[PDB]
């Protein structure tokens, strides 16, 4: 079991428990009228980030295993970035990186305007 | 020669090899027998053994009765693929080989009453779960179990061709064991139960006993010599402090090296073997000899008479106790 | 009457198209799974994988194979499997698998009157299992087997464990040398790739490592050598050759033990518990050697201070070693 | 209706010549590639290769396979792939490859109404990767996969990454203990052989080696032995036994480290960074021992000169060792 | 005139029944055999086997294949071997074998006008050879290849060596690093099993091991350490630490040599010659150490007796070692 | 498209692939060439090497003439299994692989005049006998020989496509060699006679030269430094008996360990390499230094002047003799 704690512009996702069984953390945002949208993903150990097109070169993701945290730094905001943000954990053999169905443990929703 | 071709064509005319003989009318009975041509090496690390066999099966198929100038047709083995054969498999097999050089190592013979003899040459790797508490004086019963994969006991049964003790025959020169000694085999049959039904199983247990000479000249003798060397220190005069210290430390180092090297061909079992107990006791003797020297040196310059008495007592006590321990240990383990 | 059975089986396979799944173009075909674990042979930290042998049974329904007038299960020769449709089941985390083929292909086909097909295989598979060795050898691992359809999406095929939690048998009989199976778990879910959603069955085991082999094999020699190093503190300071011999011998034995230990593990970049213990022991023996070097250096002009240092070292080293052992065994247990 | 689809597929395969590529005798057929990386099992310097497992997807259009009246994409049993034309794609630098075949051959065929074929394989390949070890263990490697057409020249076939930069996924699934993935790159080009020009796709990864294990297990022992070797400079030159023991111990320990540690790599002819470091430390300890030998040789007739030599060595040796370390770590980092 | 040759060949295979041997129902068919040995690879004592590469040619007559009007011997495509009858020849003592298949299957079929078939294969086989290692490394081995018919008894087939004692060629050009082939022998016999009597051919080689490597590698260090152990008798008896160090070092080095050497061979239960030599050297060094211990025990009250014991040891130890070497090398040579 | 289908069906109508082109009329001439894409590792222990090639063969078959819109048909390699091809094999091959991923790595092209080009991608493991008397300063000529298995020189002859030097082409960056340099290759052809007749054989010798740097920094430098360290002992004063004893003991032990460990790589050949001679001479030097110390110690207390004279002479004699030996050794083994 993995416990995700959301804080936070900069959003912090701090995970505790069995972070070895869920080696990938991903970020999603839900618009009021749209479905959940993938933002980016970070590997706990490899530090190999992946980003969606709409937030390339603007959002950045970093990981530190000292206290098991992943940071999403948002820069050059736009009015089309007003969505409730979620952080999630992905299993080792869970499939595609861009689909919310494949993520098991979801954090608390965080609002950004 | 045309007569035999016509006979074979008539035998195969309308034959359906998807159906066992006697389907819906009676159980198919298969008589099996094994000729071991070589009982190959045993692997303690993998808990397995290799065996090379002629595997022989025989059964009745009324669809193949014929009448001709001969009573037995000894056919090319390709015919085996045109008829029905039993689907025998080894339950504890790991990775077997059916030899194909220079041709498939199979033979098929048909008797005019419809009896089929079907023989193949196989190399079977099989699991032998071993308990190594008595190592290196352990004995094992390595099993070999086989039976039908798809046919329950209501469809196919297996029987040994002759008396069960005489249906598994080991070749007289067919022994590739280097570390073990084959004492005999026990032959049996029974019923297994699984989620797909009840099946017949034929079982052979080979009884192996490990030869001890290698471990005698590899571990026991160096340990004994190290213990004797450590007890030799009791006869050096008490002034020779560096010499007796060198004796003690070197013997402790030798015991540690021998203890570490002892487990090199064994699986990482979680329990202690007999050799481990022997090495632990030898290590205890060497360490206690060093402690004896330390005690003697502590009292040397204050109670020299007590130190001399302790040394004289030790010169007798240490060898006597080591000999008694050796007698007890070897009596316990060689008579089991 | 074998001729009627032959005619019925010929009729069933007349015009049969193996390129099409049962109920092609309609609702998904449901496939139930069962596994009998025969053995779990070897678990490798070096290769990060384990080997497993099993009887794998798939049950489904194919209405093209329904027959009447024969009140029997029809067990057919396994080569009939080449003339039928079967699911395209595979194992996602496997590295090398094979079906046993002695004396024949270890395959079973059983038809039922209503069209139900039972398809059985005996499979030995090596499967990947990533391991966390930060607490080695006091660690606990979770090794999985992932079972998926390759070509068919969830709109064509569905998986389910046949019998619920009873669908996997034989786990309680498994005996492992280095491990014990604490628990096994069965999961069913869906996995989304770029080409669609696919059914997924997971079978997981939790393995706890036994500690006895490492107590007998590496911890005891290190402890005994460290204790042996303390005999120097009880030897007089003027026996230079003996105590220098002790220091050199202890350092050499520590290096040999460390090399023999490390020659059996992968080149992981973090510190393990056994590495921590061994370098603690190395620090202790090196400190004993350096203490003797200091005492030998200063003992020519201050014999009393050297004797006092030796006498206090007789006590300090056992106390600090006991404290280090206490801290080590409290941090890892 | 299953019979309608059956006759549609029978009509599709009727008169189909598998010996001819689509648009044989006309414009080249375009093949789009996708790769989904499952894992990189191992990277071996001794064998100079690496093992990769992947889903390899090929996309093309064959007008002979177009069908109408069914507004659906036909996912067919993979055995039908034996009756269709497929590209003769191969990997140039691979040494041993297989398609997984449990429970069936891991192969996928999907047809589309306009004639588009999607063809998927699950492949494990051990591919060659020549490594430059001059900066080892601080080295950075570049390992590639070369995808080419064997028989068809650029007049017959074209390759392109389907989706551009997004044609390869699953890079974050690569978990190597001894390496980390820094970057991956996709390349498309043509290669000219004596039989013509052929399309070539290239997928490259840049691997960075983690330094922690080598810092922990190699550099620290050499630094500590050199520092221990410097203690002789602070000991009075009458203690011949102690200083000779120190020098001999340091020399022999350096030789033991080198012999028991370097014997683990391919027999390359050049000098690696770790080799140069170990040889420098050996040179330093040997020079300290030789300096003491000379001082012991001369101190009975020129004690003041010997004292001055020791006094200057005390300062010079740490300074030159610091300069050597500075140069080494600047050059290699 | 390829049309006429094609007509003749098609005529030959028209009514051919591959399921029946030539002269089925009549006298046994005679099969002559030849072998051209190309190489003998690794002769392993650990695995108790050897590897052989050879050209295996079989010769027989099938009157069903006779043809007229074509004054040529017809070499055919090797795949025609799949339509003719061939003997079911196998090797009894082979563990793993294969026919080479690059660029094609290494197979030759050559027909003759009278119906004679020549059938050639190029085969690599690993064959089991149990070795008696009691005299190792001065041992002589005998390794065989057993060629037999599997299904056909002596009333259906009979083997013979075609060309007498010249049926095997290439033995004199084999190069083995560790052995030399003294002799090779050919035998023809019958073997009875429960299913009948079968023809058996045996090809045996007698291999003699070369001793130069073992003189360089094992005996010389033991001799040097044994001579080194005698240096103690020439050092004055008051130097206790030096002589004890020398004796202990020699003893421990001999034990280390023995343990290191015995682990490169299979775990046989008996004693080999090199084991006896090492045990004798250990006995000698142990007796030298015991002699020193006894001298140390009685050199206070009786120094002259101790000096005499050392002086007599100086002569007795070399003489007894010389006698032991003489006896050993006379027994094993 | 249908035109090409009809052409292919007419070519394969009445075509017997059991018969070579020109059977009974003339000799089939096959032109061959090799493109080495990678020259794989060389193994001294197994005496073999690995090579990756594009193997190209070309011949003429009158039965495959056609007339159509295209001049060259570049066909799917399945067609190659329906026509005659040469039965080329590698005489000294051990176990080769015809690559099959993702499809058979084969290509067939048919020209309208009946000319066939047939290419395949192969990994060949071949035997290279090595004479290791000069190891590690040795050079080898590894051969690769191929030819027809079943067709004698009266039926099939092989020729190089172009001039023999230009017919075998090695890629620029296709070196997988670690401890060798590929100096060049020679190309030749000839006749080999065996029990079944005379056959054409094509041979390519690759010339390899071992690099020495690894052994320079692995064996020669440690041995030289050990010898210099042992000769350092001659400069210590005669009072420091324990120091010189430690010097001798540790140097002899280091030399013994190096000598034992230095033969791990090589096969157990029954002769002495150059490295063996170097290590033997270094061992002799270290042993002679220890013997010299023993001699000096024996005469130390009774004839101190003689001991001093011996030490003074040895300090000059030993380095000069070692230098002369090194010069002789390197001159012998470098200008070979
Ligand atoms: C080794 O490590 C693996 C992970 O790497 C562990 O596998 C996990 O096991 C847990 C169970 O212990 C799984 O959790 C369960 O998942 C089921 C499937 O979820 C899918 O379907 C539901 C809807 O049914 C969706 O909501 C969901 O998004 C998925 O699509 C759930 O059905 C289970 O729900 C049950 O528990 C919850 C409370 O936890 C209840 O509310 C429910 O009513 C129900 O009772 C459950 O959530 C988890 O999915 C597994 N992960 C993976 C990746 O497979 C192994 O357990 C571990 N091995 C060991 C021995 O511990
Ligand atoms: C591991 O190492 C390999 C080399 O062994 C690296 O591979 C090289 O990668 C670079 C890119 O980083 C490649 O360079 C690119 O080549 C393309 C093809 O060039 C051929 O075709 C064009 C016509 O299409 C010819 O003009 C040319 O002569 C070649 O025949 C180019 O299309 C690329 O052009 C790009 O840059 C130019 C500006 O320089 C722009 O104008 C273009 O729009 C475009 O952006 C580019 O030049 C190189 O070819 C690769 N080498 C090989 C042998 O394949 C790997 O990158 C490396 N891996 C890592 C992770 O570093
Ligand atoms: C390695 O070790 C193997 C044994 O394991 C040796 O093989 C033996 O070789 C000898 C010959 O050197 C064989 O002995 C010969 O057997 C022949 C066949 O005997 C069978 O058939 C005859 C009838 O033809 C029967 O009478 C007999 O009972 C058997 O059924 C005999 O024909 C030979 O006769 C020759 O010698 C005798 C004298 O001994 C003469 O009287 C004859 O005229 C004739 O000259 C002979 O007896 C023996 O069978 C082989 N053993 C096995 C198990 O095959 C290898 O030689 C050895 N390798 C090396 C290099 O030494
Ligand atoms: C590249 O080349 C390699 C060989 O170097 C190929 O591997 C062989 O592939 C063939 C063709 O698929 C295999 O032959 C087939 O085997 C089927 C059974 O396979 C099982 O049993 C064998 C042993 O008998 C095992 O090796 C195997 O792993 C399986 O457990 C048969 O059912 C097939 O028969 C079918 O075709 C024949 C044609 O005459 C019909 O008569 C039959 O009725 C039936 O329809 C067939 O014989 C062969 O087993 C493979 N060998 C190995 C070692 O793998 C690769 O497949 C090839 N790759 C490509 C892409 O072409």
């Amino acid at each position: 079991q993995v416990q995700l704690v959301e804080s936070g512009l900069r959003l912090s996702c701090a995970a505790s428990g069995h972070t070895f069984n869920y080696p990938i953390m991903g970020w999603f945002r839900q618009a009021p009228g749209k479905e959940r949208e993938f933002v980016g993903a970070i590997s706990w150990s490899g530090g190999s980030t992946s980003y969606a097109d709409s937030v390339k070169d603007r959002f950045t993701i970093s990981r530190d295993n000292a206290k098991n945290t992943v940071y999403l730094e948002m820069n050059n905001l736009k009015p089309e970035d007003t969505a409730v943000y979620y952080c999630a954990a992905k299993g080792r053999y869970s499939g595609g990186l861009y689909y919310p169905t494949n993520y098991d443990y979801w954090g608390q929703g965080t609002q950004v305007t | 020669t045309t007569v035999f071709t016509r006979i074979l064509d008539r035998l195969l005319d309308g034959y359906d090899n998807r159906l066992r003989p006697g389907l819906g009318e009676r159980v198919t009975e298969v008589k099996t027998d094994i000729f071991v041509t070589s009982f190959g090496p045993v692997s303690d690390h993998d808990m397995e053994y290799t065996i090379d066999v002629f595997f022989r099966q025989s059964w009745k198929d009324e669809r193949l009765k014929f009448k001709g100038p001969m009573t037995v047709l000894r056919l090319n083995n390709l015919m085996a693929s045109k008829i029905w054969t039993p689907d025998t498999f080894f339950h504890n097999g790991k990775k077997s080989v059916a030899h194909n050089m220079t041709m498939p190592n199979k033979l098929l013979r048909i008797t005019e009453d419809g009896t089929l003899l079907y023989t193949m040459r196989l190399t079977v790797r099989a699991e032998c779960p071993m308990h190594l508490e008595d190592f290196p004086m352990d004995a094992h019963a390595c099993p070999l179990k086989f039976g039908s994969y798809a046919y329950t006991r209501a469809e196919v049964v297996y029987e040994w061709t002759r008396e069960p003790a005489r249906s598994v025959v080991v070749a007289e020169d067919g022994s590739r064991l280097n570390q073990y000694d084959l004492l005999g085999q026990t032959v049996d049959s029974g019923i297994v139960q699984s989620s797909t039904g009840e099946y017949v199983v034929m079982t052979t247990h080979f009884h192996l006993k490990r030869k001890i000479g290698y471990f005698v000249i590899q571990t026991y003798l160096p340990c004994i010599m190290t213990v004797i060397l450590s007890q030799v220190s009791f006869w050096l005069n008490r002034e020779s402090v560096p010499a007796r210290t060198v004796f003690g430390v070197t013997t402790v180092l030798t015991m540690t090296t021998l203890s570490i090297s002892a487990r090199n061909s064994l699986p990482k079992v979680a329990y202690a073997t007999a050799m481990d107990w022997f090495i632990a006791v030898c290590y205890a003797f060497v360490f206690s000899a060093l402690i004896e020297f330390a005690t003697v040196n502590y009292f040397t310059k204050s109670q020299p008479a007590r130190a001399a008495k302790i040394d004289r007592l030790s010169r007798i006590a240490f060898p006597l106790l080591f000999g008694i321990f050796n007698l007890v240990y070897w009596a316990t383990y060689l008579n089991r | 009457n074998m001729s009627f059975v032959k005619e019925t089986v010929d009729k069933l396979l007349k015009g049969y198209d193996i390129r099409l799944r049962p109920d092609f173009g309609g609702p998904p075909v449901c496939v139930g799974m069962n596994i009998d674990i025969a053995s779990i042979d070897m678990v490798s930290e070096v290769n990060m994988d384990y080997t497993l042998t099993m009887y794998f049974q798939q049950y489904w329904r194919d209405k093209r194979l329904a027959y009447s007038g024969i009140p029997l299960n029809l067990t057919l020769d396994n080569r009939v499997a080449d003339q039928l449709w079967v699911p395209d089941t595979y194992f996602l985390n496997d590295k090398k698998s094979f079906v046993h083929g002695v004396t024949v292909k270890n395959r079973m086909i059983r038809l039922h009157p209503d069209g139900t097909v039972l398809y059985g295989l005996r499979i030995t598979t090596t499967a990947a299992c990533m391991m966390d060795l930060r607490r080695y050898p006091l660690d606990e691992q979770n090794c999985t087997l992932e079972i998926e359809s390759y070509g068919y999406t969830t709109d064509d095929i569905e998986f389910y464990w046949r019998g619920g939690d009873k669908a996997v048998t034989g786990v309680e009989r498994i005996e492992l040398p280095q491990f014990s199976i604490v628990e096994h778990r069965l999961v069913s879910r869906n996995v989304v790739f770029a080409t669609g959603a696919y059914p997924r069955l997971s079978l997981s085991f939790r393995l706890k490592r036994n500690i006895g082999y490492f107590i007998l094999q590496t911890y005891m020699p290190s402890i005994l050598i460290t204790i042996l190093s303390w005999v120097s503190f009880w030897i007089n300071y003027d026996a230079s050759a003996a105590r220098v011999a002790l220091g050199i011998t202890t350092v050499l034995t520590m290096t040999t033990i460390n090399t023999h230990l490390r020659e059996t593990l992968p080149k992981i970049p973090y510190v393990k518990a056994i590495d921590m213990y061994l370098m603690g022991c190395f620090v202790f023996v090196f400190l004993a050697l350096l203490e003797y070097a200091f005492v030998n250096y200063i003992f020519f002009s201050q014999p009393a201070r050297a004797a006092a240092i030796d006498r206090w070292s007789r006590i300090v080293f056992p106390f600090t070693f006991s404290l280090f052992n206490l801290v080590y065994w409290l941090y890892y247990v």
